[PDB]
């Protein structure tokens, strides 16, 4: 059910074979961005969107 | 009428499928194991839509899945539905779906829905009325009333954004499969499967060939095969080798090599330009890997060219740094500064008038793209002063890049001279000899640290200062 809903909400758009070597300098930027979002969300909490 | 004979295409005849082939055999299961699908309370999805660039073999994919399904195949052009008169198209699609219904089990194929699947209300004419009538008739034949479970439609469009929201509604066109441009392994498989029909050698490493034709469609790979069939009478060799396919890829990538009469100072000017381009390209990480450097004129480009292939993943995702762009502008400012360093400011030529415009366009785009650090990005304002000041930063960045290019170029005058002599003498230079001359005559090129080294030094600095805070709390408290 989860995968049917996932494919029916159109998350995928490239439609290509998902096998790509991601560099460390990409995962690092993504992790730092996510950590910044997490820190700013925990420090400034929203009453309706945890 | 709309029926075809002699369908024998299978999954083996098509190449570069990937996990899409899995979905393809799902259709085979939809045509073979359908009793188990129906017993589990599941409706058969009658609508599949293949979307991708032209030349990927959408018709070939439809023929392959029809042959593997083992049913009758219908392939009809959508342009026949559109008529200067109204009414015949609806009758044609009605008779089409009727003859598909009586020929059950069967699969039908309709290509290029963009002619008949447009939005209702984008053109005001009788042709638009006919298009709307045919679209509604196909809408009511696909889902409108009960009585079809065994006919499956196959769609192949290049622009899925023009599709009617009524058609992509669940129950009419629910399955959407994207067939993308072939990557690496798809190009190997397509080249081999198009090359089975030609006698070929055992020393033929197609890896370099596909490493040259990056980002090209399967039809273009068939073209590469097609420029590997005839052209060998001029030399008259025995068997197809690697270099012939490499040259064919070079020809289909740029054009035919033609030689014309020329003077010596013209060759010196062109080779000086190419030398500046390559020398500045060497000293930056964004385009360090240089493969070819030539000054031979081609079809449409009298000037020379250089070839660089850095990994094509950052450009697609958009992760390019500011330092990645500010260097490139410097690279695009490589020719003109060399002129200022070779012929004087009073005798500037007009060959760099194209790369200099690219540099100024890139500077403007970087300024108004949020990468500027004037206030904090902020490429939009209201008052006139800030809007006027936006354009000044582009000029300042352009001047800074031009001065950096001039300094880099003056640092490498000996490498300049050696590579320009080799360029006028040989007219074409490969990676090995060019990098050998760079090693012999290059200066110091201190590479700036990447993200990982900065992360590690900042992490150790952060740990040391937080433990400094730890003692300055502890021994002050204890």
């Amino acid at each position: 059910l989860l995968e049917a809903l996932k494919r029916q909400k159109g998350t995928f758009e490239t439609g290509q074979e998902d096998s790509t070597e991601v560099p460390e300098e990409l995962k690092l930027r993504l992790a730092y961005r996510e950590a910044a979002v997490a820190v700013l969300a925990c420090y400034l909490p929203d009453q309706y969107r945890p | 009428e709309y029926l075809e004979r002699g369908v024998d295409v299978k999954f083996t005849d098509v190449a570069g499928l990937g996990k899409i082939r899995l979905e393809l055999e799902e259709i085979v299961k939809f045509f073979t194991h359908g009793e188990m699908y129906r017993r589990r309370g599941v409706k058969i999805p009658g609508g599949i839509l293949l979307c991708g660039p032209p030349g990927v073999g959408k018709t070939l994919l439809a023929k392959a899945v029809a042959g593997e399904a083992g049913v009758n195949f219908f392939s009809i052009s959508a342009s026949q539905f559109v008529e200067i008169y109204v009414g015949v198209g609806a009758s044609r699609v009605r008779a089409l779906y009727q003859e598909a219904r009586e020929n059950a089990p069967s699969v039908v194929f309709i290509d290029e829905l963009d002619a008949v699947g447009r939005e209702r209300g984008l053109i005001k004419g009788s042709g638009g009325q006919e298009r709307d009538a045919t679209l509604n008739q196909l809408l009511v034949s696909l889902d409108g009333f009960e009585g079809r479970g065994e006919v499956i439609t196959i769609a192949s469009t290049n622009r899925p954004d023009i599709l009617d929201p009524a058609l992509v509604r669940p129950g009419r066109f629910d399955r959407k499969i994207f067939i993308p441009k072939p990557g690496l392994i798809g190009r190997m498989e397509i080249l081999q499967v198009h090359a089975r029909k030609k006698p070929m050698a055992e020393d033929l490493d197609y890896m370099a060939v596909a490493s040259m034709t990056d980002g090209m469609v399967g039809a273009e790979l068939a073209n590469i095969v097609e420029i590997a069939a005839i052209n060998m009478m001029r030399d008259g060799r025995t068997e197809l080798t690697t270099d012939d396919l490499l040259q064919a890829a070079q020809i289909e990538e740029r054009g035919m090599l033609d030689r014309k009469d020329r003077s010596l100072e013209t060759w010196r000017q062109v080779a000086i330009n190419e030398a500046a381009m390559a020398v500045v390209a060497v000293n930056f990480p964004d385009m360090k890997n240089i493969e070819f450097l030539t000054i031979n004129p081609r079809a449409g480009r009298e000037l020379g060219y250089v070839r660089v292939k850095m990994d094509h993943i950052k450009f697609k995702e958009g992760m390019l740094s500011r330092q990645s762009i500010l260097d490139h502008i410097t690279v695009q400012l490589a020719p003109r500064a060399a002129d200022e360093l070779w012929y004087g400011e009073d005798q500037l030529s007009t060959i760099w008038a194209e790369t200099s415009d690219n540099a100024r366009s890139a500077a403007r785009s970087l300024v108004l793209g949020g990468l500027s650090d004037k206030h904090h990005g902020l490429n939009n304002f209201w008052v006139a002063d800030r809007i006027n000041d936006i354009d000044v930063e582009a000029l300042r960045i352009l001047n800074m890049c031009y001065e950096r290019a001039k300094e880099i170029l003056g640092r490498n005058r000996t490498l300049m001279d050696e590579v320009v002599e080799k360029l006028v003498q040989k007219k074409s230079l490969t990676k090995q000899e060019f990098f050998t001359l760079v090693e012999l005559y290059g200066s110091s090129k201190p590479m700036p640290p990447s993200i990982l080294e900065l992360r590690k030094i900042k992490r150790l600095e952060l740990e040391e200062m937080v433990l400094k805070l730890d003692m300055t709390t502890a021994r002050n408290s204890s």
